């Protein structure tokens, strides 16, 4: 679990000529994209569906997909961190650009297909 | 330490007369019977006890000051010698022994101070006599034996107190009862114990309250919300409870040749569906309640602010008699006999309401009817039939 | 498909049996007639303000339920707020503040 | 309280139902503050209508051989707004008129019913949140956390005493 | 007091793998065995999925996940269902709720005096599993399909009761078991 | 309170030739259907009486009935086995037949 | 907050000579408006202020002027035992005659302006 999870020093760890410039933007946006997503999915349990809008019905299948592909890899799967940072943009494609709002526009344009 | 010698004990199945109406009617306490009164600062167990010790049915009371108030104990002599018996005109002070050892006061005293007084009240017990024994408070006797257990070094058990706290209260407490007295004449004495618990925070969890509470038949559970809104004496139906409610049923129907116990059950009912009512009405509503149901509520609410409160320091609600209570309750029941009589007949919830606003006033003054004119309240019933009928009509 | 049925007294419902409408003219016999025709998935049940008045057991118990709709409807003398007492009644119980 | 077993397992677990409780109030109660607003623009339309047909109405009642004349012509959809469903001779003439007249006040009028209804569920939902689900919580923490330290302090006490023998 | 945080419990689990916990909740409600699914694991279901996969040459490793997870929603919308109230779970949901009480009573609940159900064998074992499993998949499908909650339901306890004695079937009469797969998805 | 409470020597002290053939079967189907019913009644004091489902709501009154009239019977009766086992059953018939799912169809329908 | 605040031994503090004769009457009568008035002021947050009745609002804007003006002094204002007793019994005047049922007509008669 990422959410009560932390690394005190992953900020030195994570960058340009670290790992690539997108690291800690795509950190920061795929983790309030799941809070967010996880706080919908049990708006679905309390006031129903159809209280769901369009954009929270991609934020509940956010998390359903970040849970079962992003976390969910296997105890045998060596991701690099290519495939890793790759992985979180086609699960933040789901989104619209006007949910990313912590990924600046000018890394956003970049890499999000 | 060692409880004075009898022939046999007897079953308390005597009514004391305490003329506190929610007591007397509800919970009653035998002579000879012992009742806890535990309750937080301030919820009135010290009244309860004041009240007890100058209008009950007792030959002499003994009055524990275990570890109370220094000024509680100088209110007693001083008020005491100026309550006078109307019939025999001798003084409260004259028909009862005081024992008083306050909160400073040493602080191991305070078990010498019950053990005092329980003699005394075994003393004059033999001799044929109703004795009453006050004990406030059996909290802070409680306290000198953890203080004390805590000097000997000695194993705590419950929350700091010794181990043999449930014996040193069961060895207290079954030293009452109605007995048969030592010596050839076969006299009936008693001992009724009246004792006030003090829990912190009102946690009846607590130790002393538990091992009181298995030890004794009646249970005054004083309630700190009944407190805070004026309701005295602060008297919780729901939690309370007697033991001897089903003897002195049998017993308070006779002499009343009514059928008491089924008033009071019925009373009693008309409470416990008040309480059922009430988390319906916080959360949906007394507008979504039935004319009959909202009916209850009101006749549960004449029981309440009319019977089961009384003043302290007002002459006329101190003292209820036995045959003041029967004429009362009578009333107060009669009211939704023939309201539901009404209400079934097509008659609708606030028309018997606004139609009943003269006579629904008669009732909540009939505490302070006089004993000499018990009259008034037992007429109200046959005038509600007339204001009823002209109702339906 | 549902059916459409009257309550009311003759004079003041008799032309909507012209139209294909159940129109029918005490407590327990409206009470009875109106909850076999809600049993009969009807649409909706209209009543007069004074037959209504004598079975307001039976509308509060029938108004729950969405299939079967009652509306009040005049008679040839009028009403006397029973449209607006369920309407008011609903709204200061519901809102908080007669609008 | 509701009853439990003190233990240190149970006050992390009502710990976090009763997060998710006070979340479910404020939840509930938004939709109690929705709804109010969808039903006041149609309650006030529905009192307008009413008012209007139930006179005109009267008025046609008012102005209206007659027995044999009357002897011998015989002629609701399911829509979810939010979380409520919603279903969908001159004095002859007049009467015509008003029956499309009162088919809508039939789908309108029963409408705010159901509006009242759901109104009704959820307040109650709220209510038994604030008033006995939270507060059982509540107190439940406090005695839970009130014994634990007790038992601890108490329990380091006899080692104390232990640890001199 | 079932307070397994005592030394002897705590102790225990840190050296066994597997854990059956017992629930007082569930064996007043007369559930047995009264083993709590949430509460109670196993470090071989792993491993045991890998074999029974290869036995019956079925996906077994991955159906047991879907009735884990299955009772692991449960109890996410049971927790978030008790104060709240199911009045407004969404049509997809409740069927997981009608899932979930189809797997606690007819799999997990048996009794050990009946001859019948105090023995699963392996192909018992699958059958039951094929029955309900198949079931919320298929009538997932049948959700999908623009169809209320209510309906699938009523025209479905014929189904429904004999997936309730299919630990009831014999060992030779297995057939009978595996023979609801087919009425179930017509 | 019989929810909490349990026997572990009645299996072999039941069955026919002890008591009733069928005992077990509906000892079985009682506490559940109570179990529920008892579930459901908590729930109709908090949500409300209409709030509960109907199916739930046949239940609410199967658990006051098992209060008021099996449970209580007073300090002073001596009521019969078969008494008691038939009762029981009476209790049951409230229920639809297909909701006694812990009952077989041989001892359904014999009784 | 007078509410769950007592005195014990007032009693042995009322009365004339020790305070005003009114001393007595006033206090018991200004508290159950008080708290009747902060019982109706509840009200009006839970069911609105339409499930109120007339005299319910009364006693609700009385117990904002009782909690404003009578309680609400200041740190450094020092009134005296007849001016509080004249600033309560000011403030009770705004309830009926009818409705200050604990305070006998010879009191009523004699201080309410
Ligand atoms: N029966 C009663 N009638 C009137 N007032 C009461 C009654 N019981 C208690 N009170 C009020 O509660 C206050 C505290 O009562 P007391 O018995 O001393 O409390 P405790 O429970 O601390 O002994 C008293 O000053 C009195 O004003
Ligand atoms: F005033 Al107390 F117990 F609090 F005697
Ligand atoms: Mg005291």
């Amino acid at each position: 679990d990422v959410l009560p999870s932390l690394s005190r020093l992953k900020d030195k760890g994570t960058g340009a000529g670290k790992t690539r410039e997108d690291h800690a933007a795509t950190m920061n946006q795929l983790f309030a994209a799941y809070a967010q997503g996880k706080q919908a999915k049990e708006l679905a349990v309390v006031l129903g569906e159809s209280a769901l809008s369009d954009i929270d019905k991609i934020y509940a299948k956010f998390a359903e997909r970040f849970e079962n592909e992003y976390v969910n890899q296997g105890f045998y799967t060596n991701r690099t961190i290519t495939e890793t940072l790759d992985l979180g943009w086609e699960l933040l494609a789901m989104l619209p650009r006007t949910e990313l709002k912590r990924i600046k526009d000018d890394l956003l344009d970049k890499y999000l297909p | 330490r060692r409880g004075r010698p009898i022939k046999q004990k007897l079953n308390p199945d005597v009514p004391m007369i305490t003329g506190q109406r929610v007591i007397d009617t509800f919970f009653p306490v035998t002579k000879g019977g012992a009742a806890a009164v535990p309750g937080p600062f301030g919820a009135g167990k010290t009244v309860v006890q004041h009240q007890i010790a100058k209008w009950s049915d007792v030959d002499l009371v003994v009055y524990v000051g275990c570890g109370e108030r220094g000024n509680e104990m100088t209110d007693v002599v001083n008020e005491f010698p100026e309550l006078i018996d109307p019939n025999t005109g001798e003084s409260l002070m004259e028909r009862t022994v005081l024992i008083a050892n306050t909160s400073n006061m040493p602080v191991a005293a305070r078990e010498a101070s019950i053990y005092t007084g329980i003699t005394i009240a075994e003393y004059f017990r033999d001799m044929g006599y109703d004795v009453a024994i006050m004990a406030d408070s059996t909290s802070r006797w409680a306290e000198a034996l953890r203080e004390m257990s805590g000097r000997l070094e000695e194993m705590p058990g419950d929350e700091g107190y010794p181990a043999y706290l449930g014996s040193r209260l069961a060895e207290y407490y079954e030293r009452s009862g109605r007995v048969i007295a030592l010596g050839s004449d076969q006299r009936e004495g008693s001992i009724t114990a009246i004792s006030a618990v003090s829990p912190s925070g009102g946690d009846i969890s607590e130790p002393v309250t538990q091992n009181t509470l298995r030890v004794v038949k009646v249970f005054w559970g004083l309630d700190s919300s009944l407190a805070q809104k004026r309701h005295f004496p602060s008297i919780n139906w729901i939690q309370s409870y007697s033991l001897y409610s089903t003897e002195v049923g049998r017993y308070m129907d006779q002499i009343l040749q009514q059928d008491w116990s089924d008033m009071v059950t019925e009373g009693m009912r008309i409470l416990q569906e008040e309480e059922q009512l009430n988390e319906i009405v916080r959360l949906v509503g007394i507008d979504s309640l039935s004319d009959n149901d909202r009916l209850t509520l009101e006749v549960a609410k004449s029981i309440r602010e009319d019977y089961l409160q009384q003043n302290a320091f007002d002459d006329v609600d101190t003292f209820t008699s036995r045959e003041k209570q029967f004429n009362m309750l009578k009333v107060i029941l009669t009211f939704g006999k023939e309201a539901r009589k009404a209400l079934s007949l097509g008659a609708y919830f606030n028309e018997i309401m606004e139609g009943t606003v003269a006579v629904r006033e008669r009732i909540s003054r009939s505490k302070y009817i006089p004993e000499e004119e018990l009259a008034k309240i037992s007429s109200i019933n046959e005038e509600i039939k007339e204001t009823i009928q002209l109702i339906v009509s | 498909t549902y059916k459409i049925g009257v309550v009311g007294d003759k004079d003041s419902v008799s032309p909507f049996r012209l139209f294909g409408f159940d129109v029918q003219h005490t407590k327990t016999e409206i009470r009875k007639t109106i909850d076999e025709m809600a049993k009969n998935e009807y649409g909706v049940i209209y009543i007069t303000e004074q037959c209504a008045n004598l079975v307001p057991e039976t509308i509060e118990r029938y108004k729950g339920q969405l299939t079967p709709a009652i509306i009040l409807i005049p008679s040839h003398q009028g009403t006397l707020g029973i449209g607006l007492e369920e309407i008011q009644n609903s709204v200061e119980k519901a809102v908080g503040q007669n609008i | 309280r509701l009853n439990v077993n003190p233990t240190r397992m149970e006050l992390t677990r009502l710990k976090k139902q009763l997060t998710t409780a006070t979340r479910g109030h404020k939840l509930l109660k938004d939709k109690q503050d929705e709804l109010m607003r969808q039903f006041i623009l149609l309650i006030r339309k529905n009192n307008e209508l009413r008012q209007a047909i139930e006179k005109e109405t009267q008025t046609a009642m008012k102005d209206f051989f007659i027995d044999e004349l009357l002897a011998l012509e015989n002629v609701v959809v399911e829509k979810n707004i939010m979380s409520v469903k919603v279903p969908l001779d001159r004095s002859i003439d007049g009467f015509t008129q008003l029956l499309p007249k009162l088919l809508k006040l039939a789908e309108v009028e029963k409408t705010c019913q159901l509006m009242a209804e759901e109104i009704e569920k959820t307040r109650r939902r709220v209510n038994a949140l604030e008033y006995m689900t939270i507060p059982q919580l509540e107190e439940t923490i406090y005695y839970i956390k009130m014994k634990l330290e007790e038992n601890e302090r108490a329990e380091v006490t006899r080692l104390i005493k232990v640890k001199n023998m």
